[PDB]
């Protein structure tokens, strides 16, 4: 994405935009089994610490591979949250929140593997819970999805979560972006 | 408010704390000024900001300040307000800097933050000594990589702030010669609820974590009984631990670290070095308070600062710390482990988020201030003579750490000066 | 704030109101203690929890509250807070709970917020008493379905507390033998206003409907005489209209117009009141039992008005409906009274935007330094009303919010419920 | 939307979304007249009632048929609010709010009658009224909409609002989803 | 806050001033009774409301009023709150009307803000004078313009509040017999902020121009002066001498050729009587205490608005000589507009100091020690021939000095006769 | 304009115009200033118009004018200063930078008048939040007049009007671009 992406025929934008929205849909419906078998074997789910910086050391305002984050898991890790979001224990998410994963600005290149798409997305999370809480939340998603034989066509291989924001405006972050 | 009203807020002989003190914004005032205004709190670790020009930026209680590395490597730490008409001097989190100017009118300072120029200084500033006029400066101190300040010149020395706690710290920081690193990066979170909620958990509370509170995180981690805790002679300042049993550990922080924490070369050296095999391979999930908001849990490795933001509010900042001498693969999954559980998103601290939340708005109604909590866990159940542990030692589930902290609590809250806190030892 | 200077803020006399009953955080602060801490507050209708388990959260001013059926039919309302470190015991609006637990430490609560159980009570509390440590409970009694809750002991009982308005309730809910039963759902919504002025609004102001606020309303849907009582003490109040179906038909529409009026269902409301003017010629009714219950017999909206500090309020509504009536009327009543009266409502859509007016333009120094007129309708009461009890106005009066108002007074200005009982006549 | 919908023709697609930009622009500009000419004279619109609810009761999360709601509205009830919107005396819409609705993650099925079609989308509203009010809103809109001969091209025949709040954060509902 | 307690906040002698006047919420109470209850504040231009029935809508503090020309051309000022149960009268930011009408219950009002009508007058409201019973309503005098409001009886005339201060709003509003005009449209903005550090800024403060603040903003549009600080009421204006580069970076090369040169800067020269004052300031800032804010030459002009003491709302307009050409007046529009607004090149970066300024007074330490006003303390000169009042050079804080000191005065008389007593003879 | 119901338009005129909001967003909100003031044509007009609160028969002059005052009235000389502005290490609006998220949906296309140009109606929320908590979230409407260009963008923006769903701004400052 450091060059504006090659236009691509508007049946794979509708695809994989349908697939987001079906992504979307399965989040904010409660509907984790089945969201967390979209992801992949090797699936790096990662989103990092936001700092801000003076305009001549913006390069450090993510922290990097070797680095503090609020999210960076592999599968294992993630199938950890899998059992405790699914859990009449799990406290944070029983009562469950509710939450509209709005997402807009599907921009698709093709990976270095075939099958692979590289995509960047925007979103706005809002999370309301309990009586009155409200969350609102935004940012990029850099994901790379590979094909797959499934009814969902894809798996999610990498996501990296850019937030809007420094400190985290949010008790937790319970729920997935 | 008076300081026998305040006292009665506490009882530490009936064990019974009024839930007003977590709600009170007049109380609130009071302990900025005679808490964070004078007690020792952590600004991070030495390593953050490790060559001359580094800064990062921290609070104590809701006064930033500037964390600098000097170039004969003193680390210096001064409020972050132009003394002019009260600009933030950097709005950075960090960085290396050679100097730092205030954008409002360009006064000028070093990165100690000593005021070295004024624009039209000789016309418009004639009389002005530069060296009365620049920020608040803390006092600076350090244990074994923590940094720690306060502003309190009366106050006593890190050491003795310290005390016998030292003793509990040591089971993170001192268990190998070459000390600990912290990891880079620090998260940072709101949660509206009083600071000594949080205080006191991680100063006395094993018993919601061998409870309720986490079932569905060590759950999480899947495919405890003897233990003791530590209440300070004086201070506030609390430690507990589980002996002997290291599931609870394998279901938090995984099978590589329980191996690393209670195995091998590295915990054998850290027996050697405190001279015990059971404080270096025996301890399970220690949680420990540094009074009043430096918390942490050696062996899981995550620390933090709280910071006040009224009654109703805290910031979390966190952060993890290695062995330096630690293999680069168990750097790297205590990175990992850490952040999957005791963070924002973890699959531990997620939980407390929540719990700590609808605490502090229950406490809005007028009777769920009207009568005291039950703070009576462990109640004459010590022993100020354990052999191998100071302080006053009691078993993991209690709260009476939890109720030296609001003594201490007390104690600064109706002490006008350290004199009068050092009169109460 | 002494009791002598809240007395001058309303005089019923002269008919002024000081515009800071509406604002100030101290006089907030007492209204939770003298007005709500024991006052009796609508909980909702017995029909909504009906079996053993059934449970829903309401509030008692921001107290948290659960409303709970236990297994020999018996409400219990009781705090909820958990009495160790104040955790939320549950946190879902409403279901059947077989039993709850404290999400914190593990404190287990059965169905009527006895403390039955708590984790390592042999080891960590032994002198601990169990039956002293559950949530506070409030007294629970009940007239004609309506629950209602009371903290305090010293209050009078539901029934004397009512009083001579269980005659205009009546209106509503004493129609049939068969009693009436709520419509499942409550609606909650936030407007940013006094309580005052909505429990004025119901109590006193039809005047606001014979005017302005409701043209737009009335005309979606596309009156001279009536009567207006006023609590002789107790600060409650209703008004209606008499005669002319013209209102209610633009509200409710012709089926629950004729239900209301003509046939079986009316001759018998008639009947059990023992006046056919009672039964059948009353239109549009409003209503508040003071301080923050308030309904519509006829439209048949009721809800409960909970404050949120002096600058908002949340509204709780619901739709109650002859028990006995066909099953097409009850859907009717729950069509026409979504329309109508709820946050979208033609009706009251209106009302949320007025009095969110009225509350940001007070925080001007200017508009809170000269009273309101509070004087319509002075001196023009009758007492000795042969037909209705009380104190009997035109239905264009604000009696009724005078006596709303010096009611506030009197609870505001006494310690404890044997001072407030010596101020009736 | 039991199962991920089957791919549709992006020429549906882009009609059907060009349908709901359209309607979004008649709400968010006051065109109150012509946005009500799209519903059918069998419109049922709904908006229940949510709760916070335990996970073992998540069935009981909305209200129901015969139960209170913030909506539930036929065509003559519509008309009625479409009179009083209109109208120089209905004071919570005169002055009058200024609204945004973001539409999105439109995914189309279709419907048991040719002509009909079932479709899930998300929004954020966006509603701002007098000098600093600012009330934001999400959710989804369960839609079936019906071909019809008009320039707008379909007519509103359901619309199920499930709002992200249970406690409504906001003074009134006095516009429309 | 006893009186000599609050003159201990400001020291005029060493140039001290205390934090806390930015943060207090009990000063600004005071100040809301004190300064905003009896001083002459902006209420905008005569030319925004020429016709008959046109109004606009203002504040003066956080009183909400209606501005409103008359059939007689008088402009009146009044409360816009209804005296019945306290709804905004008007909800439009303005228009034109022929009457007024209150959306609750149908108070009307002519468009002076009289009650004229009740609805069911006779049978509701027989004793009521009507004529006692309208909003309240303020002063209004004009100036070359500008409207003013103050809604005190005692207060001195604005002509002399303004005193010697009009002669530097001359500058703006006296280059022609023709007058200025306002360009239609205002722009209003929230920042977080107290509303001292904004009306200090226009009054004082040169310097931040001169230094850092503003360095990007001249980049944009790619010496010597004095400053007046009023001998009483703590007016203040600086302004450069004869120096066009910096007023060619902020507005152009169209703008500073016709303030400098050809017959429109010959008439300025003129009607001043002096060279100087007509063509050869450059940059001029200005503040009628307490809120009324302006650069001339630039041309912006506004009002800040208190919103307690961590928050004003900004409202701002531009104006323009009324015979300038078509061609002057849009160059004028775009390039304020592109300088001194909410997203303009220069006022951006205001915004964000003082924002930032404010936040960090949250602190206990942040708000212990005075600030710094002590920039050309002693070097003054109130016997200049050319310029009234007490003069000193551009970069100063004299008349910042004298801000806070007519702050004081405000603070610490009970009435206008009390204020008066503390002029120089 | 859109005062009827705009003409269907070919899909593959839909991706390629949203495809430009996408990649423009991605320019403001990553920073890539320079490559965003580039977009810009030469005749650019960047309008926001001042939105005001009015009654029913009044909503007219909700909006400001032509020849009034207003948030945003710019040409491609008066964008180049606040390029060069908002490039400086001195810009303290923007040094710490913002972070910004321009969330861009129901696109719809007419025909321009004039080959190659095309009227746009689109909406927006522009979420932006700074230093430690700062949070400000805007809302509108943005009809641009686009132009079609053989740079890699594929278009230059000629006209925007930016609608904006609030009176009094909710936010100290406008130091970003909508
Ligand atoms: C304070 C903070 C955390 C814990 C803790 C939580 C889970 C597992 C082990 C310890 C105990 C006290
Ligand atoms: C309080 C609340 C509502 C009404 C009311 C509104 C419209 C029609 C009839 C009565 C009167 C007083
Ligand atoms: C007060 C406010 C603004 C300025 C000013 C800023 C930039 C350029 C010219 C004047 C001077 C004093
Ligand atoms: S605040 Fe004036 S120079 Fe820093
Ligand atoms: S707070 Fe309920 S058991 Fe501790
Ligand atoms: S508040 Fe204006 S008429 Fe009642
Ligand atoms: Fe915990
Ligand atoms: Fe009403
Ligand atoms: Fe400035």
């Amino acid at each position: 994405f450091r060059t504006k992406p090659a236009p691509v025929d508007p049946s794979l934008q509708h695809e994989i935009e349908q697939f987001y929205y079906w992504e979307a849909k399965l989040l904010n419906d409660r509907r984790f089994q089945e969201w967390f078998d979209l992801l992949a074997e090797d699936i790096h789910y990662f989103m990092p610490i936001r700092t801000t910086r003076i305009m001549r050391e913006t390069a450090q305002e993510y922290s990097g591979a070797r680095e503090y984050a609020h999210f960076d898991d592999n599968a294992q890790m993630m199938r950890g949250r899998l059992r405790k979001i699914t859990s009449d224990v799990s406290w944070s998410e029983n009562p469950a929140s509710r939450t509209r994963h709005v997402i807009s600005n599907v921009m698709i290149v093709d990976g270095e593997k075939p099958g692979e798409y590289h995509v960047s997305s925007v979103f706005i999370v809002y999370r309301n819970r309990l009586e009155r809480q409200l969350d609102i939340f935004a940012g990029e998603r850099k994901d790379i999805l590979r094909r797959t034989g499934s009814e969902a066509g894809f798996e999610l291989a990498k996501r990296t979560i850019l937030i809007d924001q420094s400190t985290i405006l949010s008790n937790n972050l319970s729920f997935f972006f | 408010w008076a300081d026998a009203d305040i006292a009665e807020l506490v009882d530490e002989r009936t064990g019974r704390l009024d839930p007003r003190i977590y709600t009170d914004e007049a109380l609130y005032e009071q302990e900025l000024e005679r808490i964070f205004g004078r007690s020792w709190l952590l600004m991070g670790h030495e390593t953050q900001i490790p060559k001359a020009g580094d800064f990062m930026t921290n609070y104590m209680g809701e006064d930033p300040v500037m964390v600098v590395r000097q170039k004969n490597g003193e680390i210096r730490v001064f409020l972050n307000q132009c003394r002019h008409r009260g600009m933030r001097i950097c709005r950075a989190d960090g960085g290396n800097a050679k100097s730092f100017t205030c954008s409002y009118h360009g006064w000028a300072y070093d990165t100690g933050g000593n005021l070295v120029s004024v624009p039209f200084e000789e016309q418009a500033f004639p009389g002005l000594r530069k060296e009365d006029w620049g920020p608040l400066q803390a006092r600076v101190e350090t244990y074994k990589g923590l940094i720690f300040a306060n502003w309190d010149a009366d106050a006593p020395d890190l050491d003795t702030y310290l005390g016998e706690a030292k003793f509990y710290m040591d089971h993170m920081l001192d268990r190998t010669e070459a000390g600990t690193e912290a990891i880079p990066g620090i998260q940072k979170w709101v949660i509206p609820c009083n600071w000594k909620f949080a205080a006191e958990q991680f100063c006395s509370d094993m018993y919601h974590a061998g409870t309720t509170s986490h079932l569905s995180g060590i759950l999480a981690g899947l495919p405890p009984t003897e233990g003791i805790q530590y209440r300070a002679t004086w201070g506030g300042h609390g430690s507990g631990f589980y002996i002997g049993d290291p599931n609870l550990l394998l279901a938090i922080m995984g099978p590589k670290v329980t191996e690393y924490w209670t195995q091998g070369p590295a915990a054998e050296k850290a027996s050697e070095r405190l001279g015990s095999t059971e404080r270096g391979q025996q301890l399970m999930a220690q949680h420990m308070t540094i009074f009043p908001t430096c918390s942490f849990l050696p062996g899981i490795n995550t620390i933090r600062a709280w910071h006040p933001r009224g009654p109703n509010e805290i910031e979390v900042w966190a952060f993890t710390v290695v062995d330096a001498d630690a293999p680069e693969e168990m750097k790297e999954e205590y990175r990992q482990q850490t952040l999957r559980t005791f963070s924002a998103g973890g699959v531990f601290e997620q939980d407390d988020g929540e719990n700590w939340v609808e605490i502090q708005q229950v406490l809005r109604g007028h009777k769920a201030r009207s009568r005291p909590f039950n703070a009576e866990m462990g109640l004459g159940q010590t022993d100020s003579d354990n052999p191998d542990y100071p302080g006053t030692i009691s078993y993991v589930y209690s709260e009476e750490a939890a109720r030296g902290l609001y003594t201490q609590w007390v104690r600064m809250m109706t002490s006008p000066d350290w004199a009068a806190l050092d009169a109460t030892r």
